[PDB]
C-alpha cells in the first residue's frame, strides 16, 4: 500500500569502507515506526535497527540509522565481511505493513582469475541415454565471467545451463557452473568438446581442451 | 528461549489449499504479543500475510483478506495459516513471527527457519545421480576438481554434502536450475592431487520428496 | 487507585494564552454518537473507520491507545461516542468529509439496559458543594470518555465552564471514583500560545471503561486569583 523503496540494490565494498543505503517511503512514518532487518543468505531475517536508530542485540556499532519522513537510511562504518548481506527496511502503521525490497551488500576483493575445469558425461548418463558436459568456474572476483561453448572447433551450441553461485564467505570470491545436455544420439559422434571462458582477469580466454579422453 | 517451527507439504497442487503450522516454544501464544505469516517471493521481496494476535485476534493483508485463515490451537501451543485457491504466484518461503514493543512501535522480535512451498502441477520425480571424475588432469597443480552431476528430480529441496558431510572444507553447491520441469544441480569439490584416489571421496545426495537417499563414489577413470 | 492532583498540579487557565472554543466547541453539542456499528476500514494500525450518519463530516475515524483494540473491535458492532476533531485530521479509505477520535467504543450487543441509569454529579467550585446533577447512560459498562463529555456538556452550557478567550476557573479536573479504583482527567488546556485538540483527546485513545452503576462523579473547580 505504502510501498518502501529501496537504493542501491547491490553495493560491492572493500572491508574498511564505510557505507550508506537508502529507504525512500511514499507516504511517510515517523522515525518510530521504522525498522530495518538483516538476512544472511540461506537464512531468516533478523531485526537490525528498530524506531530508526536502535541498534538490536548484538550488532556492532558500526551500524547506524538516520532517516525522516520519507527518507531514511542505514550506515555501517567500517565494513567487515561479515557484513554481507541484504537487508530490507520496514514500515508498520500503515496497514498494510510494508517491506522495501532489499539492499543487496558484496564486498570487493583483489581479482581472481577463475580456475576451471570439464568433465565427462560418467558411463550411467551414458547407458541411460543422454550425455551432459559440465563446467566449473571457481572463485573468480569480480562478478562477471563469461562461458562459450565449442564442439569440433568452431561452433555454437544450445542445451545449456549455467548457475552463479553467491559471493563466496571466506574467498570473497564467485563461482559459476554451465552445464551442456545433450544426447548419446550425438556425443558418441563428435569427440571434441570444450567450454571456454573469458575474464577480466585474462587476455586469452580461458580453455580447456577434451576429445574422448575419459569416460 | 522463544523458538519458531515451520512446517507443512512441501508442494501443493494449483487450486488446493496450503495449511501451515507454526509451533510455539519457551514462550506461550496467550500472553502476549502479535503471531505473523510473512512469506518471501522469488527476488526476495517480502509480503506480510497478516497475524493472529495476543488474544485470538485476527488482521489480513488486505491483497488477500478473502483467500486467508489465520488460526491458532492454544493447546498444542501453535499457530496456522490456511491459504486458498493457490496459484503458481504463490511459490515461496513462508516464515512465522512473533513480534516486539516499545510504545507504539512494533517490529519483529524473533522469526523461524522459514519454509519453501512449491505451487505446482507437477510429477514428483526421484532424481538421477552422477559421478563426475576430470579426464586425467592430475597433472597441472596440488589440488584436483571433481563433482557430483543431480539432473533430473522436483520438487526442491534436496540436499547433497561430501564424504557424508565431513567435507566442506573446498566444496562449491550451486543453485539447481529448471528443466521443464525438473531440477538438475551441480556441486563442486576440490582437494589437492595427493589426497585422491587415495584419500576417499563420496557424494551424498537426498531427495526426500522421492524419500531417496543415495550414496555416490567418484571413482577415478583410467580410461 | 490513581493518586489525586497536588503532586500532578493542573493547568492553569490563565497561563494558557490560546483562544478557549478550541476547548468549548469538543464539548459543546456536537459530537459522535452512534450504535451498533462495524468498523469498515482501517488506516493505520491503531485506527479503525465507521461510515455513519451534523454539517462538516459523516466517516469516523477511531484511534486507540495499541495496535490491539484495533483489533478486538474491527468487526464487532459497537458504539462509538466521543469528542472529535477535524482540524488535524487526515487519513486514507480503501473504499474505493472526514472527522477523528480516540477511543469510544464500547460492545453493543449485551450491554444495554431498559432502564437508563442515571450518574450523580458532584461540583465543587473553591471546594464547595457548589452544584450537582446527572448524567444518563442505557448501558452496562460506559467509556469515561463518553462519562466525561456529558459532564461537561452541562457545565459548559451554564456555568460558562469554557468561552472562548480564556476560563472563569483558574484550573479544575473531573474525578471517577469505582469502589476500589478512582481517576481524574485535567478540564484544563496545554499551557501556551495555542491548543492542540487532537493532543488533548489522546488522553481517551485508551478506551477506559467504568460500569454504569457502581460510579460516582467528583469535578473540582477553583478561580482565577
Amino acid at each position: 500500500e505504502n510501498v518502501l523503496t529501496q537504493s542501491p540494490a547491490i553495493m560491492s565494498a572493500s572491508p574498511g569502507e564505510t557505507v550508506t543505503m537508502t529507504c525512500r517511503a511514499t507516504s511517510s512514518v515517523s522515525s518510530t515506526y521504522l525498522h530495518w532487518y538483516q538476512q544472511k543468505s540461506g537464512a531468516s531475517p533478523k531485526l537490525w535497527i528498530y524506531s530508526t536508530s536502535n541498534l538490536a542485540s548484538g550488532v556492532p556499532a558500526r551500524f547506524s540509522g538516520s532517516g525522516s519522513g520519507t527518507s531514511y537510511s542505514l550506515t555501517i562504518s567500517s565494513v567487515e565481511a561479515e557484513d554481507a548481506a541484504t537487508y530490507y527496511c520496514q514500515q508498520y502503521i500503515n496497514y498494510p505493513l510494508t517491506f522495501g525490497g532489499g539492499t543487496k551488500l558484496e564486498l570487493k576483493r583483489a581479482d581472481a582469475a577463475p580456475t576451471v575445469s570439464i568433465f565427462p558425461p560418467s558411463s550411467e548418463q551414458l547407458t541411460s541415454g543422454g550425455a551432459s558436459v559440465v563446467c566449473f568456474l571457481n572463485n573468480f572476483y569480480p562478478k562477471d565471467i563469461n562461458v562459450k561453448w565449442k564442439i569440433d572447433g568452431s561452433e555454437r551450441q544450445n542445451g545449456v545451463l549455467n548457475s552463479w553461485t553467491d559471493q563466496d564467505s571466506k574467498d570473497s570470491t564467485y563461482s559459476m557452473s554451465s552445464t551442456l545436455t545433450l544426447t548419446k544420439d550425438e556425443y558418441e559422434r563428435h569427440n571434441s568438446y570444450t567450454c571456454e571462458a573469458t575474464h577480466k582477469t585474462s587476455t586469452s580466454p580461458i580453455v580447456k581442451s577434451f576429445n574422448r579422453n575419459e569416460c | 528461549d522463544v523458538q519458531l517451527q515451520e512446517s507443512g507439504p512441501g508442494l501443493v497442487r494449483p487450486s488446493q489449499s496450503l495449511s501451515l503450522t507454526c509451533t510455539v516454544t519457551g514462550y506461550s501464544l496467550t500472553s502476549d504479543f502479535a503471531w505473523n505469516w510473512i512469506r518471501q517471493f522469488p527476488g526476495n521481496k517480502l509480503e506480510w500475510m497478516g497475524y493472529i494476535n495476543y488474544s485470538g485476534y485476527t488482521n489480513y493483508n488486505p491483497s488477500l483478506k478473502s483467500r486467508i485463515s489465520i488460526t491458532r490451537d492454544t493447546s498444542k501451543n501453535q499457530f496456522f495459516l490456511q491459504l486458498n485457491s493457490v496459484t503458481t504466484e504463490d511459490t515461496a518461503t513462508y516464515y512465522c513471527a512473533r513480534e516486539a514493543y516499545y510504545g507504539r512501535a512494533y517490529w519483529f522480535a524473533y522469526w523461524g527457519q522459514g519454509t519453501l512451498v512449491t505451487v505446482s502441477a507437477a510429477k514428483t520425480t526421484p532424481p538421477s545421480v552422477y559421478p563426475l571424475a576430470p579426464g586425467s588432469a592430475a597433472q597441472t597443480n596440488s589440488m584436483v576438481t571433481l563433482g557430483c552431476l543431480v539432473k533430473g528430480y522436483f520438487p526442491e529441496p534436496v540436499t547433497v554434502t561430501w564424504n557424508s558431510g565431513s567435507l566442506s572444507s573446498g566444496v562449491h553447491t550451486f543453485p539447481a536450475v529448471l528443466q521443464s520441469d525438473l531440477y538438475t544441480l551441480s556441486s563442486s569439490v576440490t582437494v589437492p592431487s595427493s589426497p585422491r584416489p587415495s584419500e576417499t571421496v563420496t557424494c551424498n545426495v537426498a531427495h526426500p520428496a522421492s524419500s531417496t537417499k543415495v550414496d555416490k563414489k567418484i571413482v577415478p577413470r583410467d580410461c | 487507585s490513581q493518586p489525586d492532583p497536588k503532586p500532578d498540579e493542573l493547568h492553569k487557565s490563565s497561563k494558557f494564552t490560546g483562544l478557549m472554543e478550541n476547548m468549548k466547541v469538543l464539548y459543546d453539542d456536537n459530537h459522535v454518537s452512534a450504535i451498533n456499528v462495524k468498523s469498515i476500514d482501517q488506516f493505520l494500525y491503531f485506527d479503525l473507520i465507521y461510515s455513519i450518519k451534523l454539517g462538516n463530516y459523516d466517516n469516523v475515524r477511531v484511534e486507540f491507545k495499541n495496535k490491539d483494540l484495533a483489533d478486538k473491535y474491527k468487526d464487532k458492532y459497537v458504539d462509538v461516542f466521543g469528542a472529535n476533531y477535524y482540524y488535524q485530521c487526515y487519513f486514507s479509505k480503501k473504499t474505493n468529509r472526514k472527522t477523528c477520535m480516540y477511543g469510544g467504543v464500547t460492545e453493543h450487543n449485551g450491554n444495554q439496559l431498559d432502564k437508563y441509569r442515571s450518574i450523580t454529579v458532584r461540583v465543587f467550585e473553591d471546594g464547595k458543594n457548589l452544584l450537582s446533577f446527572d448524567v444518563q447512560t442505557n448501558k452496562k459498562k460506559v467509556t469515561a470518555q463518553e462519562l466525561d463529555y456529558l459532564t461537561r456538556h452541562y457545565l459548559v452550557k451554564n456555568k460558562k465552564l469554557y468561552e472562548f478567550n480564556n476560563s472563569p476557573y483558574e484550573t479544575g479536573y473531573i474525578k471517577f471514583i469505582e469502589n476500589e479504583n478512582s481517576f481524574w482527567y485535567d478540564m484544563m488546556p496545554a499551557p501556551g500560545d495555542k491548543f492542540d485538540q487532537s493532543k488533548y483527546l489522546m488522553m481517551y485513545n485508551d478506551n477506559k471503561m467504568v460500569d454504569s452503576k457502581d460510579v460516582k462523579i467528583e469535578v473540582y473547580l477553583t478561580t482565577k486569583k
